[PDB]
């Protein structure tokens, strides 16, 4: 119970920096898996052609020095963590029309250093008409993540589902979520560069019919 | 290209 509680913390953190990417080795990579549920599109703005979106994040993956044995701690096998106590991969989006409050957020840390990490956002990126495509009144905007500091042999990035999680969001009175499908690019430049991933979603809305 | 690259960048220099 919570006497344990207390115990594998001040167990697990005695030794642990929060600036350390949690890896063995290393050359060894650090792979996250991540997941955008669009919550609400709480602005389009066709004149400045930038979407402002209410997001959730889940970023998944494993630290080699935040494990335990479950036998040790009275079988506690999960804890919740304020997310800034744990190192974190540090994603970003990289298409922010926003030329800048942060918030406090909780990960969920496993036995076996499985940390996943729920979190909000609230991005503005900017968008493409598509006149072209029935309905003939599109917009397509991108939401490019990936890591602000590491490459693709520290942080590996993967995308969860094959496309954003629609199953949670508020319908916009103008604007029709056609789709929000989801891609992985890997870029390497020149004839040696080390691998920059991303992930994109690119989210399609159509004027909405009335 | 790697030098507009925050994680590439600094190592064009
Ligand atoms: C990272 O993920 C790939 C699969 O996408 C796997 O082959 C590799 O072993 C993983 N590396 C680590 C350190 O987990
Ligand atoms: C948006 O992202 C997709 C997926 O990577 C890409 O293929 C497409 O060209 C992008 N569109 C624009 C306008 O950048």
């Amino acid at each position: 119970d919570g006497k344990y509680a207390q115990k594998l913390f001040n167990d697990l953190f005695e030794d642990y920096s929060n600036a350390l990417r949690p890896v063995e080795d290393t050359d060894k990579v650090l792979n996250v898996t991540l997941q955008i549920t669009l919550s609400q599109i709480k602005d389009m703005d066709e004149r400045n052609q930038i979407l402002t979106a209410y997001l959730w994040i889940r970023q998944i993956w494993h630290d080699a020095y935040l494990t335990w044995d479950r036998d040790q701690y009275d079988g506690l096998d999960s804890i919740r963590i304020p997310s800034d106590l744990v190192w974190r991969p540090d994603i970003v989006l990289y298409n922010k029309a926003d030329d800048e409050e942060p918030v406090n957020t909780n990960v969920v840390l496993r036995y076996d250093g499985l940390i996943t990490w729920d979190a909000p956002a609230i991005t503005k990126s900017s968008c493409v008409v598509d006149v072209t495509y029935f309905p003939f009144d599109n917009q397509q905007c991108n939401l490019t993540f990936g890591s602000w500091t590491y490459n693709g042999n520290q942080v590996d990035i993967f995308n969860a589902l094959d496309s954003g999680d629609l199953s949670d969001f508020i319908e916009d009175v103008e604007w029709e979520v056609h789709g929000m499908p989801a891609v992985k690019n890997v870029i390497s430049y020149g004839c040696c560069s080390e691998p920059y991933p991303d992930v994109t979603f690119t989210l399609l809305l159509k004027r909405r019919s009335h | 290209g790697c030098c507009s690259d925050p994680r590439c960048r600094y190592r064009c220099r």
